[PDB]
């Protein structure tokens, strides 16, 4: 199935994906795509942060959702 | 404790020094860097290190290039920052000796005049407590009215990021002294300004281990003018070769 990434600069990122994919997996899609190195991205559906270890259907990520990313730039 | 805000220039090898007892992908990274960067400048790490490090950056960028034109281009977008502030409903008592420090300090570093200042000046101003607060106590505000200006653009990952709406993020996040900043302020003080910045990613990653390069993220509203290292936690200021 494909889903949708935004990004904090206005774009939309598509990727194929089964509910099956871990968010891993989506990370290393996304480097794909984009050369953002996993360890860097953080992915978000619905108000929530999504956690390498589960899965897709774990979050309940349909056909044709959206999910948001973040690099991890926390600093001070 | 005792350190100043901005540091002096430092040639690339002192950072290695912070890691040649940690892990090799670092150690490498730092080499390669190295290569393409003489020299950084440390920011204390007091949680203001992203906005010290872009303050000192653009001020010593304007005093090196004495670039008049882009003055006038970003006195035209703080203008329009003081607008969205207003329109927000933040009367002009709260923020306006903000803005007029940073506004001095960029006349300041244009030369030729009456107060013209060099970068030894430059540096004791943003070494200054009363001057440096207030120009990262600036560009916070700036960043609080462009995030709550895009508030429905940000609005998802903002609540993705800490589960919080909007504004209670620009009040709780931006606008504190000492709070740290993530990609969400970068992205609003790079849009609201209008000056792009490179951010040198220096972590642990890698995809081909063996293959090891130093990745960069690049916020452009020509590459930046503005370099900034960034470790997990902490900004400084890079120096092109």
């Amino acid at each position: 199935m494909q889903i949708f990434v935004k990004t904090l600069t206005g774009k939309t990122i598509t990727l194929e994906v089964e509910p099956s994919d871990t968010i891993e997996n989506v990370k290393a899609k996304i480097q794909d795509k984009e050369g953002i190195p996993p360890d860097q991205q953080r992915l978000i559906f619905a108000g929530k942060q999504l956690e390498d270890g589960r899965t897709l259907s774990d979050y309940n990520i349909q056909k044709e959702s959206t999910l948001h990313l973040v690099l991890r730039l926390r600093g001070g | 404790s005792k350190l100043p805000y901005v540091g002096d220039k430092e040639p690339l090898s002192t950072l290695a020094a912070e890691f040649q007892s940690g892990s090799p992908i670092l150690q490498e990274k730092i080499k390669l860097l190295g290569e393409q960067y003489d020299a950084l400048r440390r920011t204390r790490g007091d949680g203001n290190c992203f906005y010290r490090s872009f303050m000192f950056s653009y001020l010593e960028h304007i005093l090196e290039t004495q670039d008049k034109a882009e003055v006038e281009r970003i006195l035209k977008k703080i203008e329009q920052c003081k607008k969205t502030l207003a329109d927000l409903g933040y009367i002009e008592f709260t923020f306006e000796d903000f803005f007029s420090i940073f506004i001095d300090q960029l006349e300041s570093v244009l030369q030729g005049h009456e107060s013209s200042i060099g970068a030894e000046e430059l540096l004791e101003r943003t070494r200054d407590q009363m001057v440096s607060d207030y120009v990262v106590m600036f560009f916070r505000f700036v960043t609080s009215g462009e995030i709550q200006r895009r508030a429905e653009f940000f609005e998802p990952f903002i609540s993705g990021l800490t589960n919080s709406t909007v504004v209670q993020f620009c009040k709780a996040s931006v606008e504190p002294m000492g709070e740290e900043s993530d990609h969400v302020h970068i992205i609003a003080l790079s849009d609201a300004l209008g000056v792009p910045i490179r951010v040198m990613y220096l972590d642990r990653s890698s995809c081909d281990a063996g293959n090891i390069s130093v990745n960069h993220h690049d916020f452009s509203p020509e590459k930046p003018y503005i370099t900034l290292l960034y470790r997990p936690g902490h900004y400084d200021i890079l120096y092109p070769k």
